[PDB]
């Protein structure tokens, strides 16, 4: 199950 | 799918309550959230349970009786105050889903342990402007329910809990009024089951 | 036994050519089970394992949502990155992410990973404690500050300890027939005359899974390595692996040379020699 | 901070439009808009991750829309509003939405109560009267209950509060959870609402104590058109007052 | 390292036996950046309808691909893998060798 990236580098 | 049945729910003050909530998920991982909504409907977050966290979730007086096999996440409010009413909403976040699924909500009214009932129906004279005359049926006990009038031009409210905090005193109150000339405080609540020992001053 | 779930993600900008290329492929151990790719690549004819297919279209729609969503973040990432490194809009750049969880035999978390590389150089990594970051350089420190302020490690720890583990178990249950197998290497040694003087002995290991293997040549029991020419373990293409080890031996001296395989699906480490059939 | 929203109440005529503003917890990347119909829980309209949409499948096709241009500040709009849109519009923010942990938890704002009416001419400000406590109540229980009656207002956009000597008073107060239809027959019926402030006999009998009952009404604005004989029912404070009685 | 040269390996799925059906692989790996062109060649002519794994990468960040095709090896059919990448001033060609 994929992970969510809410905050960019 | 959240199912919180019970239309409403009552509890005594200082007592503990269980608000039922059974979810339906099929996901291996999910979360459960409880939210309370008082009058002046702000959504306050109360407690979170992840389907995978070890010990059951506790936050202040709030507690989540999370039972994975029976798929229930009842909210346990202990040492209940008056400020615990509040409609309460159960919400599920499931990895597979695309939103917090909120339940229809269970309203919890907290009854005060009315500590020396002296039922009275007083007549409040006006300050000035308003053709009405106000009757206050007050100081009665939690066992008595106020019915709204059967007559067109007579308005009767509903039992409301006063909290004098400072003086520890708590008071049930109900108000009635009318413009109609044949309205006195004597017959104001003749549609309600008022206690036999209700004081009626003239 | 023990397992790992890992995702490998890429975002490559392509200025003046089109929109960035966004890829995300997932593995349980050495088995690719899921791939998302902004470059579509067939009508959802996208390399899904059978035991993912059994999961509903809700699983699939939701993961797609997260992917599209992730690309969006990664675009912002690319923009910020070239600001940090003062790079013009003209160049092509690659962001890569690698993440997932290592579970023990009891399906519980051993280690969580989450690291980033920019243009093929490590940029930022979630430390083993899942509460802190190592920044590869000054630019990554800006990212780190931004991320500690925004409590990202907590968000990632939640995925690694919760969703990752829980789903990896769901996957391992549903694909036990595939995922729990350990195919031992089918081995053999071949002879390759170089001259009258010399010959190459080649030790082969075919059809193994997982990819982890050890191919060593030895003389009378005494180890080589400097003279053993390994090749990089390579896919057979049937979800199985191949590796070979070669050594050059003077003619007549073949029996002095021993090949030592060591693989997970092998009951005991094996020895082979050449045998003129 | 907290999730901020504007306005708190709005009255719209059917077919008109509304805007709702929402400001997430500073630094929250995720922002959700909910609709809460009376009797239900909040149901997701649209969700934002920074400046981009995560899910809007439940955004009522082509009446509802929403922007979050810079992934901070967000705006919900309804162009042609139907009566059915009368509801509370809650927005909420979170760090994340699929972390699967605590950072998913959504913190809501105060919400905006929208009432969509058939005709704005049915909007009335409250008239409020204080009723001095009965003499019998004093000489029986040793405490005085003032009763406030806010009457003839529509829609249900009021907040009643007691003020004792320039101070809004927390306690000794009791406002009805629900108003009363002053003429149950009519659909758009004006409302009544009562409230009780019980103080001690001592405190009420001192004639230098000021008891003011205040009703905040949220009605129409300067920009709303209005053609009735009575003045426009703007957002306003209608209040009644009483002094302590020696007797 | 912004630029890393591809490692090419050309081999068969099963040990080549003339006349028996097999799969020819070209494993291309350890390269960076991602852009790459790979063709399988039979006697110099490009093999149409080659299947391939799509771009993925290793723990060292270098990308990899597998280009494979069904084929029946014969005594004198000469297979190869043509690869072009930014690190290669000219297309690299690796001849298939059964013994490797
Ligand atoms: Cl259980
Ligand atoms: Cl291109
Ligand atoms: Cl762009
Ligand atoms: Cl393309
Ligand atoms: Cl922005
Ligand atoms: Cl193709
Ligand atoms: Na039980
Ligand atoms: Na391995
Ligand atoms: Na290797
Ligand atoms: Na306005
Ligand atoms: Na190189
Ligand atoms: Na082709």
């Amino acid at each position: 199950f994929l992970r969510g990236r809410a905050y960019g580098l | 799918k959240i199912t919180q049945t019970q239309p409403g729910m009552f509890v005594q003050e200082k007592e503990a309550v269980t608000l039922d909530c059974t979810y339906d998920t099929s996901d291996p991982s999910y979360g459960l959230f409880w939210y309370k909504q008082p009058s002046s409907g702000e959504m306050i977050f109360v407690i979170y349970q992840g389907s995978y966290d070890q010990g059951n979730a506790t936050e202040g007086r709030y507690s989540l009786n999370f039972q994975k096999a029976r798929k229930s996440a009842n909210l346990v409010i202990s040492a209940s105050q008056l400020g615990d009413s509040a409609m309460y909403f159960c919400a599920m976040r499931e990895d597979t889903g695309n939103q917090f699924y909120f339940g229809t909500g269970t309203s919890l009214t907290v009854i005060p342990n009315i500590q020396n009932p002296d039922p009275a129906v007083y007549q409040l004279r006006d300050s000035k402007s308003s053709d009405k005359s106000v009757c206050l049926f007050t100081d009665f006990d939690s066992q008595t329910n106020v019915s709204q009038s059967k007559d067109s031009d007579v308005y009767i409210t509903d039992k409301c809990v006063l909290d004098m905090r400072s003086m520890d005193f708590k008071s049930n109150s109900a108000v009635a009024w009318s413009n109609k000339s044949d309205f006195a405080c004597a017959n104001a609540f003749n549609n309600s089951i008022i206690p036999e020992d209700t004081f009626f001053p003239s | 036994g023990s397992h790992s779930m890992r995702y490998f993600d890429t975002a490559m900008s392509r200025p003046g050519r089109g929109e960035p290329r966004f890829i995300s492929v997932g593995y349980v151990d050495d088995t690719q089970f899921v791939r998302f790719d902004s470059d579509a690549a067939s009508p959802r004819e996208e390399p899904r394992a059978p035991w993912i297919e059994q999961e509903g279209p809700e699983y699939w729609d939701r993961n797609t949502q997260i992917f599209k969503t992730n690309t969006q973040t990664d675009r912002e990432s690319l923009r910020n990155l070239r600001g940090y490194y003062n790079q013009s809009e003209a160049g092509s750049h690659t962001l890569q992410s690698m993440y997932g969880c290592d579970v023990g035999p009891d399906g519980r978390l051993l280690r969580g990973h989450n690291q980033y590389a920019y243009d093929g150089k490590d940029y930022i990594a979630l430390n083993e404690d899942l509460r802190s970051w190592t920044a590869a350089d000054t630019a990554a420190q800006i990212t780190q500050r931004k991320w500690e302020a925004a409590r990202v490690a907590e968000q990632d720890r939640a995925y690694l300890e919760g969703t990752c583990v829980e789903w990896l178990r769901r996957y391992l249950e549903n694909g036990k027939d595939t995922l729990e197998r350990a195919d031992p290497p089918k081995t053999h040694v071949t002879h390759h005359p170089i001259s009258d003087h010399e010959a190459t002995l080649r030790c082969w290991a075919l059809g193994f899974y997982p990819a982890e293997i050890t191919l060593t040549w030895q003389r009378d029991g005494e180890d080589q390595t400097q003279d053993t020419e390994l090749v990089e373990t390579r896919p057979a293409g049937d979800r199985t692996f191949q590796k070979w080890a070669a050594v050059v031996v003077p003619s007549g001296e073949e029996q002095r040379y021993t090949c030592h395989v060591q693989h997970e699906g092998l009951p005991k480490p094996l020895t082979l020699r050449w045998e003129p059939s | 901070m907290g999730v901020a929203q504007s306005p708190r109440y709005k009255i719209i005529e059917k077919r008109q439009s509304v805007a709702f503003w929402c400001n997430p917890i500073s630094g929250h990347a995720t922002l959700y808009w909910y609709q809460q119909i009376l009797g239900q829980g909040p149901k997701l309209l649209i969700q934002f991750q920074n400046n981009g949409v995560v899910d809007d499948s439940q955004l009522p096709k082509d009446r509802f829309s929403a922007e979050r241009l810079k992934g901070v500040d967000s705006t919900l709009k309804i162009q042609p509003a139907k009566l059915e849109d009368s509801a509370v519009y809650l927005c909420a923010s979170s760090f994340t939405w699929t972390s699967g942990g605590a950072t998913d938890t959504q913190y809501f704002g105060p919400g905006t109560r929208l009432t969509v009416l058939e005709d704005l001419k049915n909007v009335f400000p409250p008239e409020v009267a204080v009723f001095e406590p009965s003499e019998a109540e004093i000489s029986h229980t040793q405490k005085a209950t003032l009763v406030c009656l806010a009457t003839g207002f529509y829609p249900d956009h009021v907040e009643l509060s007691w003020w004792v000597n320039g101070k809004e008073v927390h306690s000794g107060v009791c406002t009805d959870p629900q108003p009363l239809k002053e003429q149950p027959a009519l659909n758009d019926s004006r409302y009544a609402l009562s409230s009780r402030l019980r103080v001690s006999a001592t405190f009420w009998q001192n004639p230098r104590n000021h008891f003011r009952c205040q009703v905040q009404f949220y009605g129409l604005s300067e920009n709303d058109e209005w053609t009735q004989d009575r003045a426009k029912p703007v957002t306003q404070i209608v209040s009644a007052e009483a002094w302590g009685r020696a007797d | 390292m912004i630029q890393r040269t591809p490692k090419i390996q050309v081999y068969s799925r099963h040990p080549a036996e003339n006349g028996k059906s097999n799969f020819l692989n070209c494993y291309v790996s350890g390269f960076h950046p991602s852009d790459i062109e790979v063709d399988l060649l039979k006697n110099g002519e490009r093999i149409e309808k080659v299947e391939h794994s799509d771009l993925s990468f290793s723990k060292d960040w270098s990308f990899y691909l597998l280009y494979y095709t069904e084929f029946t090896p014969t005594e004198k059919d000469e297979y190869a893998c043509r690869v072009n990448h930014v690190t290669l001033s000219q297309p690299k060609i690796v001849k298939w060798d059964r013994d490797m």
